[PDB]
Protein backbone atom coordinates (compact mmCIF):
# COMPACT_ATOMS: atom_id res chain seq x y z
CA UNK A 1 0.00 0.00 0.00
CA UNK A 2 2.97 2.37 -0.17
CA UNK A 3 2.38 3.33 -3.80
CA UNK A 4 -1.07 4.79 -3.10
CA UNK A 5 -1.64 8.39 -2.01
CA UNK A 6 -4.94 9.03 -0.24
CA UNK A 7 -6.63 12.04 -1.85
CA UNK A 8 -10.09 12.33 -0.28
CA UNK A 9 -12.56 10.45 1.94
CA UNK A 10 -15.58 9.47 -0.15
CA UNK A 11 -17.47 7.12 2.14
CA UNK A 12 -17.78 5.13 5.31
CA UNK A 13 -19.55 1.86 6.10
CA UNK A 14 -19.91 -0.54 8.99
CA UNK A 15 -16.73 -2.34 7.96
CA UNK A 16 -14.52 0.51 6.76
CA UNK A 17 -13.82 3.92 5.28
CA UNK A 18 -13.62 4.50 1.53
CA UNK A 19 -10.98 6.80 0.07
CA UNK A 20 -10.23 8.20 -3.35
CA UNK A 21 -6.55 7.44 -3.89
CA UNK A 22 -3.97 8.04 -6.61
CA UNK A 23 -1.22 5.74 -7.79
CA UNK A 24 1.87 7.92 -7.42
CA UNK A 25 3.82 6.25 -10.25
CA UNK A 26 1.02 5.65 -12.77
CA UNK A 27 -1.41 8.42 -11.87
CA UNK A 28 -4.39 6.05 -11.97
CA UNK A 29 -7.19 6.76 -9.51
CA UNK A 30 -8.84 4.05 -7.41
CA UNK A 31 -11.41 3.69 -4.62
CA UNK A 32 -9.84 2.15 -1.51
CA UNK A 33 -11.92 0.44 1.13
CA UNK A 34 -9.89 0.07 4.34
CA UNK A 35 -10.89 -2.66 6.79
CA UNK A 36 -9.14 -2.34 10.16
CA UNK A 37 -8.70 -5.96 11.13
CA UNK A 38 -7.73 -4.96 14.68
CA UNK A 39 -11.32 -3.95 15.48
CA UNK A 40 -12.90 -7.00 13.80
CA UNK A 41 -13.95 -9.64 16.31
CA UNK A 42 -14.84 -12.20 13.62
CA UNK A 43 -11.87 -11.80 11.30
CA UNK A 44 -12.48 -10.63 7.77
CA UNK A 45 -16.17 -9.56 7.81
CA UNK A 46 -18.44 -12.10 6.20
CA UNK A 47 -19.84 -9.42 3.95
CA UNK A 48 -16.34 -8.50 2.74
CA UNK A 49 -15.38 -12.12 1.96
CA UNK A 50 -18.60 -12.67 0.02
CA UNK A 51 -18.22 -9.45 -1.97
CA UNK A 52 -14.58 -10.09 -2.86
CA UNK A 53 -15.35 -13.60 -4.09
CA UNK A 54 -18.44 -12.53 -6.05
CA UNK A 55 -16.66 -9.66 -7.77
CA UNK A 56 -13.82 -11.95 -8.84
CA UNK A 57 -16.39 -14.14 -10.57
CA UNK A 58 -18.50 -11.29 -11.98
CA UNK A 59 -16.44 -9.58 -14.65
CA UNK A 60 -18.64 -7.43 -16.85
CA UNK A 61 -18.36 -3.89 -18.29
CA UNK A 62 -21.43 -2.80 -16.29
CA UNK A 63 -20.24 -4.17 -12.96
CA UNK A 64 -17.73 -2.24 -10.87
CA UNK A 65 -14.34 -3.88 -11.01
CA UNK A 66 -12.42 -5.09 -7.97
CA UNK A 67 -8.81 -4.40 -8.97
CA UNK A 68 -6.97 -5.92 -6.01
CA UNK A 69 -7.08 -7.05 -2.36
CA UNK A 70 -4.05 -6.01 -0.29
CA UNK A 71 -3.34 -7.34 3.21
CA UNK A 72 -0.95 -4.96 4.95
CA UNK A 73 -0.28 -5.16 8.66
CA UNK A 74 -3.61 -5.43 10.51
CA UNK A 75 -5.45 -3.86 7.52
CA UNK A 76 -7.28 -5.28 4.51
CA UNK A 77 -7.58 -2.93 1.54
CA UNK A 78 -10.15 -3.48 -1.19
CA UNK A 79 -8.99 -1.65 -4.32
CA UNK A 80 -11.85 -0.78 -6.64
CA UNK A 81 -11.87 1.09 -9.92
CA UNK A 82 -12.86 4.76 -9.43
CA UNK A 83 -15.96 6.36 -10.99
CA UNK A 84 -16.51 10.09 -10.36
CA UNK A 85 -20.18 10.05 -9.40
CA UNK A 86 -23.08 7.91 -8.27
CA UNK A 87 -26.44 8.12 -10.03
CA UNK A 88 -28.04 9.90 -7.09
CA UNK A 89 -25.68 12.88 -7.30
CA UNK A 90 -26.04 12.93 -11.09
CA UNK A 91 -29.84 13.01 -10.93
CA UNK A 92 -29.77 15.73 -8.26
CA UNK A 93 -27.36 17.78 -10.37
CA UNK A 94 -29.78 17.32 -13.30
CA UNK A 95 -33.00 18.12 -11.42
CA UNK A 96 -33.37 21.55 -13.02
CA UNK A 97 -32.43 20.70 -16.62
CA UNK A 98 -33.49 17.05 -16.63
CA UNK A 99 -31.57 14.11 -18.02
CA UNK A 100 -31.73 13.76 -21.83
CA UNK A 101 -34.01 10.82 -22.71
CA UNK A 102 -31.27 9.21 -24.87
CA UNK A 103 -28.96 9.15 -21.86
CA UNK A 104 -31.77 7.73 -19.71
CA UNK A 105 -32.34 4.97 -22.25
CA UNK A 106 -28.62 4.22 -22.53
CA UNK A 107 -28.18 4.12 -18.74
CA UNK A 108 -31.15 1.79 -18.19
CA UNK A 109 -30.03 -0.49 -21.02
CA UNK A 110 -26.59 -0.79 -19.41
CA UNK A 111 -28.09 -1.38 -15.96
CA UNK A 112 -30.20 -4.20 -17.41
CA UNK A 113 -27.15 -5.75 -19.09
CA UNK A 114 -25.21 -5.84 -15.85
CA UNK A 115 -28.24 -7.13 -13.99
CA UNK A 116 -28.95 -9.82 -16.58
CA UNK A 117 -25.35 -10.94 -16.13
CA UNK A 118 -25.84 -11.11 -12.33
CA UNK A 119 -29.02 -13.10 -12.73
CA UNK A 120 -27.28 -15.41 -15.21
CA UNK A 121 -24.76 -16.08 -12.41
CA UNK A 122 -27.74 -16.90 -10.11
CA UNK A 123 -27.00 -13.83 -7.90
CA UNK A 124 -29.59 -11.34 -6.54
CA UNK A 125 -28.20 -7.83 -5.85
CA UNK A 126 -31.02 -6.76 -3.51
CA UNK A 127 -29.65 -3.22 -2.99
CA UNK A 128 -30.01 -1.45 -6.32
CA UNK A 129 -30.52 2.18 -5.32
CA UNK A 130 -29.11 5.25 -7.12
CA UNK A 131 -26.31 5.52 -4.54
CA UNK A 132 -25.05 2.09 -5.58
CA UNK A 133 -25.00 2.85 -9.33
CA UNK A 134 -21.76 4.51 -10.52
CA UNK A 135 -21.18 6.61 -13.65
CA UNK A 136 -18.03 7.76 -15.40
CA UNK A 137 -17.47 10.68 -17.78
CA UNK A 138 -17.68 8.45 -20.86
CA UNK A 139 -21.40 7.66 -20.66
CA UNK A 140 -21.05 4.31 -18.84
CA UNK A 141 -22.91 3.16 -15.69
CA UNK A 142 -22.06 0.16 -13.51
CA UNK A 143 -23.61 -1.81 -10.66
CA UNK A 144 -21.77 -1.52 -7.36
CA UNK A 145 -22.01 -2.32 -3.64
CA UNK A 146 -22.60 -6.07 -3.73
CA UNK A 147 -22.55 -6.26 0.08
CA UNK A 148 -26.17 -7.46 0.22
CA UNK A 149 -25.94 -9.76 -2.83
CA UNK A 150 -26.83 -13.45 -2.37
CA UNK A 151 -26.72 -16.48 -4.68
CA UNK A 152 -29.98 -18.35 -5.31
CA UNK A 153 -28.90 -21.92 -6.11
CA UNK A 154 -31.32 -22.47 -3.22
CA UNK A 155 -34.14 -20.01 -2.21
CA UNK A 156 -33.00 -16.74 -0.53
CA UNK A 157 -35.19 -16.08 2.55
CA UNK A 158 -36.44 -12.76 3.97
CA UNK A 159 -35.21 -11.87 7.50
CA UNK A 160 -37.06 -9.44 9.86
CA UNK A 161 -33.78 -8.06 11.30
CA UNK A 162 -31.98 -7.38 7.97
CA UNK A 163 -31.50 -3.70 6.94
CA UNK A 164 -32.52 -3.36 3.21
CA UNK A 165 -33.79 -0.33 1.17
CA UNK A 166 -37.39 0.94 1.61
CA UNK A 167 -37.95 3.35 -1.31
CA UNK A 168 -36.73 0.66 -3.69
CA UNK A 169 -38.27 -2.36 -1.90
CA UNK A 170 -40.63 -4.53 -3.89
CA UNK A 171 -44.25 -4.96 -2.72
CA UNK A 172 -43.98 -8.74 -2.28
CA UNK A 173 -41.24 -8.13 0.30
CA UNK A 174 -43.38 -5.54 2.07
CA UNK A 175 -46.33 -7.97 2.09
CA UNK A 176 -44.26 -10.63 3.90
CA UNK A 177 -43.13 -13.02 1.15
CA UNK A 178 -40.87 -15.74 2.59
CA UNK A 179 -38.29 -15.49 -0.18
CA UNK A 180 -36.57 -12.94 -2.44
CA UNK A 181 -36.44 -13.37 -6.25
CA UNK A 182 -34.75 -11.76 -9.29
CA UNK A 183 -37.95 -9.67 -9.55
CA UNK A 184 -36.96 -7.55 -6.59
CA UNK A 185 -33.98 -6.28 -8.61
CA UNK A 186 -36.19 -5.51 -11.62
CA UNK A 187 -38.58 -3.60 -9.32
CA UNK A 188 -35.69 -1.48 -8.02
CA UNK A 189 -34.58 -0.69 -11.55
CA UNK A 190 -38.14 0.28 -12.41
CA UNK A 191 -38.26 2.77 -9.56
CA UNK A 192 -34.91 4.14 -10.73
CA UNK A 193 -36.08 4.40 -14.35
CA UNK A 194 -39.05 6.48 -13.24
CA UNK A 195 -36.85 8.58 -10.94
CA UNK A 196 -34.49 9.38 -13.83
CA UNK A 197 -37.49 10.59 -15.89
CA UNK A 198 -39.24 12.67 -13.22
CA UNK A 199 -36.24 13.57 -10.99
CA UNK A 200 -38.22 12.63 -7.89
CA UNK A 201 -38.24 9.32 -6.02
CA UNK A 202 -41.20 7.29 -7.25
CA UNK A 203 -42.17 5.84 -3.85
CA UNK A 204 -40.52 7.77 -0.99
CA UNK A 205 -42.17 6.04 1.97
CA UNK A 206 -41.27 6.69 5.60
CA UNK A 207 -42.51 3.40 7.11
CA UNK A 208 -43.26 -0.04 5.73
CA UNK A 209 -47.00 0.64 5.63
CA UNK A 210 -46.46 4.13 4.20
CA UNK A 211 -44.28 2.65 1.44
CA UNK A 212 -46.95 0.09 0.64
CA UNK A 213 -49.82 2.61 0.45
CA UNK A 214 -47.70 4.88 -1.75
CA UNK A 215 -47.27 2.00 -4.19
CA UNK A 216 -51.01 1.27 -4.02
CA UNK A 217 -51.92 4.91 -4.71
CA UNK A 218 -49.84 4.83 -7.89
CA UNK A 219 -50.32 1.28 -9.26
CA UNK A 220 -53.69 0.62 -7.60
CA UNK A 221 -54.58 -1.68 -4.73
CA UNK A 222 -53.75 -5.21 -5.96
CA UNK A 223 -56.32 -8.03 -5.95
CA UNK A 224 -56.34 -11.73 -6.84
CA UNK A 225 -56.82 -10.85 -10.53
CA UNK A 226 -53.64 -8.81 -11.00
CA UNK A 227 -51.59 -10.75 -8.44
CA UNK A 228 -52.80 -14.28 -7.60
CA UNK A 229 -52.20 -15.02 -3.93
CA UNK A 230 -52.05 -11.40 -2.61
CA UNK A 231 -55.01 -11.99 -0.30
CA UNK A 232 -53.13 -14.94 1.29
CA UNK A 233 -49.92 -13.07 2.07
CA UNK A 234 -48.83 -12.61 5.72
CA UNK A 235 -49.00 -8.83 5.94
CA UNK A 236 -52.00 -8.42 3.62
CA UNK A 237 -55.10 -6.86 5.21
CA UNK A 238 -58.60 -6.82 3.69
CA UNK A 239 -58.76 -3.36 5.33
CA UNK A 240 -56.34 -1.99 2.75
CA UNK A 241 -57.86 1.10 1.09
CA UNK A 242 -58.88 0.68 -2.53
CA UNK A 243 -57.00 3.09 -4.80
CA UNK A 244 -57.18 3.18 -8.57
CA UNK A 245 -54.14 2.70 -10.74
CA UNK A 246 -53.04 6.09 -11.99
CA UNK A 247 -52.54 6.73 -15.69
CA UNK A 248 -48.89 6.49 -16.62
CA UNK A 249 -49.27 9.59 -18.84
CA UNK A 250 -49.30 11.54 -15.57
CA UNK A 251 -46.91 9.32 -13.59
CA UNK A 252 -44.12 9.67 -16.20
CA UNK A 253 -45.21 12.37 -18.71
CA UNK A 254 -41.87 12.70 -20.60
CA UNK A 255 -41.88 9.00 -21.44
CA UNK A 256 -43.26 7.70 -24.71
CA UNK A 257 -45.57 4.72 -25.15
CA UNK A 258 -42.63 2.30 -25.47
CA UNK A 259 -41.00 3.63 -22.31
CA UNK A 260 -44.28 3.52 -20.45
CA UNK A 261 -44.73 -0.07 -21.63
CA UNK A 262 -41.37 -1.16 -20.20
CA UNK A 263 -41.90 0.61 -16.88
CA UNK A 264 -45.32 -1.01 -16.36
CA UNK A 265 -43.83 -4.46 -16.98
CA UNK A 266 -40.93 -3.72 -14.64
CA UNK A 267 -43.48 -2.61 -11.98
CA UNK A 268 -45.91 -5.53 -12.35
CA UNK A 269 -47.25 -6.59 -8.96
CA UNK A 270 -46.85 -10.32 -9.60
CA UNK A 271 -43.20 -11.34 -9.01
CA UNK A 272 -43.96 -14.32 -11.23
CA UNK A 273 -44.96 -12.15 -14.19
CA UNK A 274 -42.69 -9.11 -13.67
CA UNK A 275 -40.42 -8.80 -16.70
CA UNK A 276 -37.00 -10.46 -16.54
CA UNK A 277 -33.80 -8.52 -17.14
CA UNK A 278 -33.05 -10.41 -20.36
CA UNK A 279 -36.61 -9.84 -21.54
CA UNK A 280 -36.41 -6.12 -20.77
CA UNK A 281 -33.37 -5.88 -23.06
CA UNK A 282 -35.59 -7.22 -25.87
CA UNK A 283 -38.34 -4.65 -25.26
CA UNK A 284 -39.07 -2.27 -28.18
CA UNK A 285 -37.95 0.63 -26.01
CA UNK A 286 -34.37 -0.43 -26.86
CA UNK A 287 -34.80 -1.14 -30.62
CA UNK A 288 -32.66 1.86 -31.54
CA UNK A 289 -29.83 0.90 -29.17
CA UNK A 290 -29.66 -2.81 -30.08
CA UNK A 291 -30.44 -5.34 -32.84
CA UNK A 292 -30.86 -9.09 -32.17
CA UNK A 293 -28.53 -11.79 -33.44
CA UNK A 294 -29.51 -14.80 -35.55
CA UNK A 295 -30.78 -17.60 -33.33
CA UNK A 296 -29.62 -21.17 -33.84
CA UNK A 297 -32.32 -23.94 -33.80
CA UNK B 1 -14.17 -30.26 -20.62
CA UNK B 2 -16.82 -32.82 -21.67
CA UNK B 3 -17.68 -32.43 -25.37
CA UNK B 4 -20.45 -35.08 -25.05
CA UNK B 5 -22.30 -33.20 -22.25
CA UNK B 6 -25.77 -31.85 -23.02
CA UNK B 7 -27.70 -29.13 -21.25
CA UNK B 8 -30.45 -30.45 -18.98
CA UNK B 9 -31.70 -27.08 -17.67
CA UNK B 10 -35.39 -26.33 -18.31
CA UNK B 11 -36.56 -23.03 -19.83
CA UNK B 12 -36.06 -20.24 -17.24
CA UNK B 13 -38.07 -16.98 -16.99
CA UNK B 14 -35.33 -15.16 -14.98
CA UNK B 15 -32.40 -15.76 -17.37
CA UNK B 16 -31.02 -17.31 -20.53
CA UNK B 17 -30.67 -21.07 -19.83
CA UNK B 18 -27.73 -21.23 -22.25
CA UNK B 19 -25.77 -18.55 -20.36
CA UNK B 20 -26.74 -20.00 -16.97
CA UNK B 21 -25.48 -23.44 -18.00
CA UNK B 22 -22.33 -22.00 -19.55
CA UNK B 23 -21.34 -20.20 -16.31
CA UNK B 24 -21.92 -23.47 -14.39
CA UNK B 25 -19.71 -25.35 -16.89
CA UNK B 26 -16.97 -22.71 -16.72
CA UNK B 27 -16.65 -23.11 -12.94
CA UNK B 28 -15.06 -26.53 -13.37
CA UNK B 29 -12.44 -24.77 -15.49
CA UNK B 30 -11.51 -22.29 -12.77
CA UNK B 31 -11.69 -24.51 -9.68
CA UNK B 32 -9.15 -27.33 -10.01
CA UNK B 33 -8.72 -30.60 -8.15
CA UNK B 34 -5.60 -32.71 -7.58
CA UNK B 35 -6.19 -36.24 -6.28
CA UNK B 36 -2.43 -36.52 -5.68
CA UNK B 37 -1.95 -33.32 -3.69
CA UNK B 38 -0.99 -35.30 -0.59
CA UNK B 39 2.20 -36.29 -2.48
CA UNK B 40 3.37 -32.73 -1.78
CA UNK B 41 3.03 -33.50 1.96
CA UNK B 42 5.06 -36.73 2.45
CA UNK B 43 4.36 -36.84 6.18
CA UNK B 44 0.61 -37.00 5.55
CA UNK B 45 -1.47 -40.07 4.73
CA UNK B 46 -4.92 -40.14 3.03
CA UNK B 47 -6.65 -41.51 6.15
CA UNK B 48 -5.78 -38.24 7.88
CA UNK B 49 -7.90 -36.28 5.41
CA UNK B 50 -10.81 -38.68 5.85
CA UNK B 51 -10.60 -38.31 9.64
CA UNK B 52 -10.41 -34.54 9.39
CA UNK B 53 -13.35 -34.32 6.95
CA UNK B 54 -15.49 -36.69 9.03
CA UNK B 55 -14.86 -34.54 12.12
CA UNK B 56 -15.80 -31.33 10.28
CA UNK B 57 -19.01 -33.08 9.20
CA UNK B 58 -19.81 -33.80 12.84
CA UNK B 59 -19.07 -30.17 13.71
CA UNK B 60 -21.50 -29.10 11.01
CA UNK B 61 -24.32 -31.26 12.40
CA UNK B 62 -23.82 -30.02 15.98
CA UNK B 63 -24.25 -26.42 14.82
CA UNK B 64 -26.77 -27.47 12.15
CA UNK B 65 -24.69 -25.96 9.40
CA UNK B 66 -25.68 -26.35 5.78
CA UNK B 67 -24.34 -29.09 3.54
CA UNK B 68 -22.97 -26.39 1.25
CA UNK B 69 -20.90 -25.03 4.15
CA UNK B 70 -19.31 -28.42 4.69
CA UNK B 71 -18.55 -28.89 0.98
CA UNK B 72 -17.17 -25.33 0.74
CA UNK B 73 -14.80 -26.24 3.60
CA UNK B 74 -13.80 -29.50 1.86
CA UNK B 75 -13.10 -27.74 -1.42
CA UNK B 76 -11.23 -24.92 0.35
CA UNK B 77 -9.06 -27.44 2.24
CA UNK B 78 -8.22 -29.62 -0.80
CA UNK B 79 -7.47 -26.61 -3.02
CA UNK B 80 -5.37 -24.96 -0.29
CA UNK B 81 -3.27 -28.06 0.39
CA UNK B 82 -2.64 -28.38 -3.35
CA UNK B 83 -0.93 -24.96 -3.12
CA UNK B 84 1.16 -25.88 -0.05
CA UNK B 85 4.00 -28.25 0.75
CA UNK B 86 5.34 -30.29 3.68
CA UNK B 87 2.43 -29.83 6.04
CA UNK B 88 2.30 -32.06 9.11
CA UNK B 89 -0.56 -33.79 10.96
CA UNK B 90 -0.57 -31.37 13.90
CA UNK B 91 -1.65 -28.45 11.67
CA UNK B 92 -4.60 -30.10 9.86
CA UNK B 93 -7.18 -29.36 12.58
CA UNK B 94 -6.45 -25.64 12.29
CA UNK B 95 -6.47 -25.69 8.52
CA UNK B 96 -9.74 -27.58 8.51
CA UNK B 97 -11.54 -25.51 11.17
CA UNK B 98 -10.46 -22.27 9.50
CA UNK B 99 -11.74 -23.59 6.19
CA UNK B 100 -15.11 -24.22 7.87
CA UNK B 101 -15.01 -20.74 9.46
CA UNK B 102 -14.56 -19.11 6.04
CA UNK B 103 -17.26 -21.35 4.57
CA UNK B 104 -19.77 -20.63 7.36
CA UNK B 105 -19.20 -16.90 7.03
CA UNK B 106 -19.89 -17.09 3.29
CA UNK B 107 -22.96 -19.41 3.40
CA UNK B 108 -24.79 -19.12 6.74
CA UNK B 109 -27.01 -16.16 7.50
CA UNK B 110 -26.11 -16.24 11.20
CA UNK B 111 -22.81 -18.17 11.33
CA UNK B 112 -21.50 -19.46 14.65
CA UNK B 113 -19.15 -17.04 16.32
CA UNK B 114 -15.37 -17.49 16.15
CA UNK B 115 -15.25 -18.46 19.82
CA UNK B 116 -17.52 -21.42 19.00
CA UNK B 117 -15.11 -22.57 16.28
CA UNK B 118 -12.27 -22.43 18.79
CA UNK B 119 -14.46 -24.12 21.42
CA UNK B 120 -15.05 -27.26 19.34
CA UNK B 121 -11.30 -27.70 18.93
CA UNK B 122 -11.14 -28.36 22.71
CA UNK B 123 -8.12 -26.18 23.52
CA UNK B 124 -6.25 -27.18 20.35
CA UNK B 125 -6.92 -24.02 18.32
CA UNK B 126 -7.24 -20.48 19.57
CA UNK B 127 -9.26 -17.72 17.92
CA UNK B 128 -6.17 -15.71 16.93
CA UNK B 129 -4.77 -18.72 15.09
CA UNK B 130 -7.99 -19.24 13.16
CA UNK B 131 -7.97 -15.56 12.24
CA UNK B 132 -4.37 -15.98 11.01
CA UNK B 133 -5.11 -19.18 9.07
CA UNK B 134 -8.28 -17.86 7.40
CA UNK B 135 -6.23 -15.09 5.80
CA UNK B 136 -3.56 -17.55 4.74
CA UNK B 137 -6.11 -19.81 3.04
CA UNK B 138 -8.00 -16.98 1.36
CA UNK B 139 -4.84 -15.34 -0.04
CA UNK B 140 -3.44 -18.66 -1.24
CA UNK B 141 -6.73 -19.36 -3.00
CA UNK B 142 -6.44 -15.89 -4.58
CA UNK B 143 -9.84 -15.12 -2.97
CA UNK B 144 -11.59 -17.57 -5.39
CA UNK B 145 -14.11 -18.89 -2.88
CA UNK B 146 -17.15 -19.52 -5.13
CA UNK B 147 -16.85 -23.02 -6.57
CA UNK B 148 -19.76 -25.29 -7.51
CA UNK B 149 -19.41 -27.89 -4.80
CA UNK B 150 -20.27 -31.53 -5.07
CA UNK B 151 -23.50 -30.99 -3.12
CA UNK B 152 -24.46 -27.85 -5.04
CA UNK B 153 -24.38 -30.02 -8.19
CA UNK B 154 -26.82 -32.41 -6.49
CA UNK B 155 -29.22 -29.48 -5.92
CA UNK B 156 -28.93 -28.49 -9.62
CA UNK B 157 -29.74 -32.10 -10.70
CA UNK B 158 -32.61 -32.60 -8.22
CA UNK B 159 -34.03 -29.16 -9.16
CA UNK B 160 -34.06 -30.19 -12.89
CA UNK B 161 -35.97 -33.34 -11.87
CA UNK B 162 -38.52 -31.44 -9.71
CA UNK B 163 -39.13 -28.80 -12.41
CA UNK B 164 -39.90 -31.58 -14.97
CA UNK B 165 -40.31 -37.63 -1.48
CA UNK B 166 -37.55 -35.62 -3.26
CA UNK B 167 -36.05 -34.45 0.11
CA UNK B 168 -35.44 -38.03 1.37
CA UNK B 169 -33.86 -39.07 -1.97
CA UNK B 170 -31.59 -35.98 -1.73
CA UNK B 171 -30.26 -36.82 1.77
CA UNK B 172 -29.78 -40.45 0.72
CA UNK B 173 -27.71 -39.49 -2.29
CA UNK B 174 -25.98 -36.86 -0.17
CA UNK B 175 -25.05 -39.59 2.35
CA UNK B 176 -23.32 -41.55 -0.38
CA UNK B 177 -21.41 -38.48 -1.56
CA UNK B 178 -20.49 -37.75 2.08
CA UNK B 179 -18.86 -41.18 2.20
CA UNK B 180 -17.05 -40.88 -1.15
CA UNK B 181 -15.60 -37.44 -0.38
CA UNK B 182 -13.64 -38.94 2.55
CA UNK B 183 -11.46 -40.78 -0.01
CA UNK B 184 -8.98 -38.45 -1.69
CA UNK B 185 -9.25 -40.55 -4.85
CA UNK B 186 -12.64 -39.04 -5.47
CA UNK B 187 -10.84 -35.91 -6.69
CA UNK B 188 -9.95 -37.77 -9.88
CA UNK B 189 -13.53 -36.93 -11.00
CA UNK B 190 -15.09 -33.54 -11.60
CA UNK B 191 -17.45 -32.57 -8.81
CA UNK B 192 -20.30 -32.69 -11.34
CA UNK B 193 -19.41 -36.26 -12.31
CA UNK B 194 -19.28 -37.39 -8.68
CA UNK B 195 -22.74 -35.98 -8.04
CA UNK B 196 -24.15 -37.55 -11.21
CA UNK B 197 -22.66 -40.96 -10.36
CA UNK B 198 -24.07 -40.95 -6.83
CA UNK B 199 -27.48 -40.01 -8.23
CA UNK B 200 -27.16 -42.83 -10.80
CA UNK B 201 -26.64 -45.35 -7.99
CA UNK B 202 -30.01 -44.32 -6.51
CA UNK B 203 -31.77 -44.06 -9.89
CA UNK B 204 -31.06 -44.91 -13.56
CA UNK B 205 -28.80 -43.89 -16.46
CA UNK B 206 -31.87 -42.35 -18.02
CA UNK B 207 -32.65 -40.04 -15.09
CA UNK B 208 -28.94 -39.27 -14.64
CA UNK B 209 -28.57 -38.12 -18.24
CA UNK B 210 -31.82 -36.18 -18.13
CA UNK B 211 -30.91 -34.19 -14.99
CA UNK B 212 -27.13 -33.87 -15.53
CA UNK B 213 -26.65 -33.92 -19.30
CA UNK B 214 -23.81 -36.42 -19.05
CA UNK B 215 -23.86 -39.51 -21.24
CA UNK B 216 -23.16 -42.93 -19.63
CA UNK B 217 -19.63 -42.95 -21.15
CA UNK B 218 -18.65 -39.80 -19.17
CA UNK B 219 -19.66 -41.30 -15.74
CA UNK B 220 -18.84 -45.05 -16.22
CA UNK B 221 -15.34 -44.77 -14.69
CA UNK B 222 -16.58 -42.76 -11.74
CA UNK B 223 -19.52 -45.18 -11.39
CA UNK B 224 -17.08 -48.14 -11.26
CA UNK B 225 -14.94 -46.42 -8.64
CA UNK B 226 -18.00 -45.52 -6.56
CA UNK B 227 -19.30 -49.10 -6.65
CA UNK B 228 -17.83 -50.25 -3.29
CA UNK B 229 -19.16 -47.12 -1.58
CA UNK B 230 -22.65 -47.36 -3.02
CA UNK B 231 -22.70 -50.95 -1.93
CA UNK B 232 -21.76 -50.43 1.73
CA UNK B 233 -24.51 -47.73 1.88
CA UNK B 234 -27.18 -49.88 0.20
CA UNK B 235 -26.26 -52.81 2.53
CA UNK B 236 -27.03 -50.79 5.69
CA UNK B 237 -30.25 -49.07 4.45
CA UNK B 238 -30.11 -45.35 3.79
CA UNK B 239 -30.68 -42.78 6.51
CA UNK B 240 -33.99 -40.95 6.94
CA UNK B 241 -34.67 -37.23 6.56
CA UNK B 242 -34.36 -35.66 10.00
CA UNK B 243 -35.98 -32.64 11.64
CA UNK B 244 -34.00 -29.77 13.07
CA UNK B 245 -35.23 -27.28 15.65
CA UNK B 246 -35.09 -23.79 14.23
CA UNK B 247 -34.85 -25.09 10.65
CA UNK B 248 -37.87 -24.95 8.38
CA UNK B 249 -39.06 -28.35 7.12
CA UNK B 250 -38.66 -27.10 3.50
CA UNK B 251 -34.86 -26.65 4.03
CA UNK B 252 -34.18 -29.67 6.28
CA UNK B 253 -32.59 -31.65 3.39
CA UNK B 254 -29.85 -28.97 3.13
CA UNK B 255 -28.67 -29.43 6.76
CA UNK B 256 -25.46 -31.40 7.16
CA UNK B 257 -25.79 -34.64 9.13
CA UNK B 258 -23.21 -37.10 10.44
CA UNK B 259 -22.97 -40.88 10.88
CA UNK B 260 -20.01 -43.19 11.64
CA UNK B 261 -18.80 -43.30 8.06
CA UNK B 262 -15.15 -44.11 8.84
CA UNK B 263 -16.03 -47.77 9.41
CA UNK B 264 -18.04 -47.74 6.17
CA UNK B 265 -15.02 -46.28 4.31
CA UNK B 266 -12.83 -49.18 5.50
CA UNK B 267 -15.36 -51.82 4.33
CA UNK B 268 -15.67 -50.08 0.96
CA UNK B 269 -11.88 -49.89 0.39
CA UNK B 270 -11.45 -53.53 1.54
C1 LIG C 1 -36.82 -26.10 -7.46
C2 LIG C 1 -36.83 -26.29 -5.96
O1 LIG C 1 -35.90 -27.31 -5.64
C3 LIG C 1 -36.62 -28.51 -5.41
C4 LIG C 1 -35.94 -29.26 -4.30
C5 LIG C 1 -34.44 -29.47 -4.60
C6 LIG C 1 -33.72 -30.38 -3.60
C7 LIG C 1 -34.44 -31.66 -3.15
C8 LIG C 1 -35.95 -31.51 -2.97
C9 LIG C 1 -36.65 -30.59 -3.99
C10 LIG C 1 -36.45 -25.01 -5.19
N1 LIG C 1 -35.40 -24.19 -5.81
C11 LIG C 1 -35.43 -23.18 -6.75
O2 LIG C 1 -36.43 -22.80 -7.31
C12 LIG C 1 -34.07 -22.61 -7.00
C13 LIG C 1 -34.02 -21.30 -6.25
N2 LIG C 1 -34.36 -20.27 -7.23
C14 LIG C 1 -34.64 -18.99 -6.81
O3 LIG C 1 -34.59 -18.72 -5.63
C15 LIG C 1 -34.96 -17.94 -7.74
C16 LIG C 1 -34.85 -16.59 -7.49
N3 LIG C 1 -35.19 -15.71 -8.49
C17 LIG C 1 -35.57 -16.40 -9.54
S1 LIG C 1 -35.53 -18.10 -9.36
C18 LIG C 1 -34.37 -20.80 -8.58
C19 LIG C 1 -33.69 -22.15 -8.42
C20 LIG C 1 -32.19 -22.06 -8.77
N4 LIG C 1 -32.54 -22.74 -9.99
C21 LIG C 1 -31.84 -23.03 -11.12
O4 LIG C 1 -30.68 -22.71 -11.28
C22 LIG C 1 -32.58 -23.79 -12.14
C23 LIG C 1 -32.00 -24.21 -13.45
C24 LIG C 1 -32.30 -25.26 -12.41
C25 LIG C 1 -33.36 -26.24 -12.73
C26 LIG C 1 -31.15 -25.83 -11.68
C27 LIG C 1 -33.90 -23.07 -9.66
C28 LIG C 1 -35.98 -25.40 -3.81
O5 LIG C 1 -34.78 -25.48 -3.58
N5 LIG C 1 -36.90 -25.63 -2.81
C29 LIG C 1 -36.54 -26.00 -1.43
C30 LIG C 1 -37.33 -25.19 -0.41
O6 LIG C 1 -38.71 -24.96 -0.75
C31 LIG C 1 -39.24 -25.67 -1.88
C32 LIG C 1 -38.35 -25.50 -3.10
Amino acid sequence: MENFQKVEKIGEGTYGVVYKARNKLTGEVVALKKIRLDTETEGVPSTAIREISLLKELNHPNIVKLLDVIHTENKLYLVFEFLHQDLKKFMDASALTGIPLPLIKSYLFQLLQGLAFCHSHRVLHRDLKPQNLLINTEGAIKLADFGLARAFGVPVRTYTHEVVTLWYRAPEILLGCKYYSTAVDIWSLGCIFAEMVTRRALFPGDSEIDQLFRIFRTLGTPDEVVWPGVTSMPDYKPSFPKWARQDFSKVVPPLDEDGRSLLSQMLHYDPNKRISAKAALAHPFFQDVTKPVPHLR
Amino acid sequence: IAPSRGSPLPVLSWANREEVWKIMLNKEKTYLRDQHFLEQHPLLQPKMRAILLDWLMEVCEVYKLHRETFYLAQDFFDRYMATQENVVKTLLQLIGISSLFIAAKLEEIYPPKLHQFAYVTDGACSGDEILTMELMIMKALKWRLSPLTIVSWLNVYMQVAYLNYPQQIFIQIAELLDLCVLDVDCLEFPYGILAASALYHFSSSELMQKVSGYQWCDIENCVKWMVPFAMVIRETGSSKLKHFRGVADEDAHNIQTHRDSLDLLDKARA
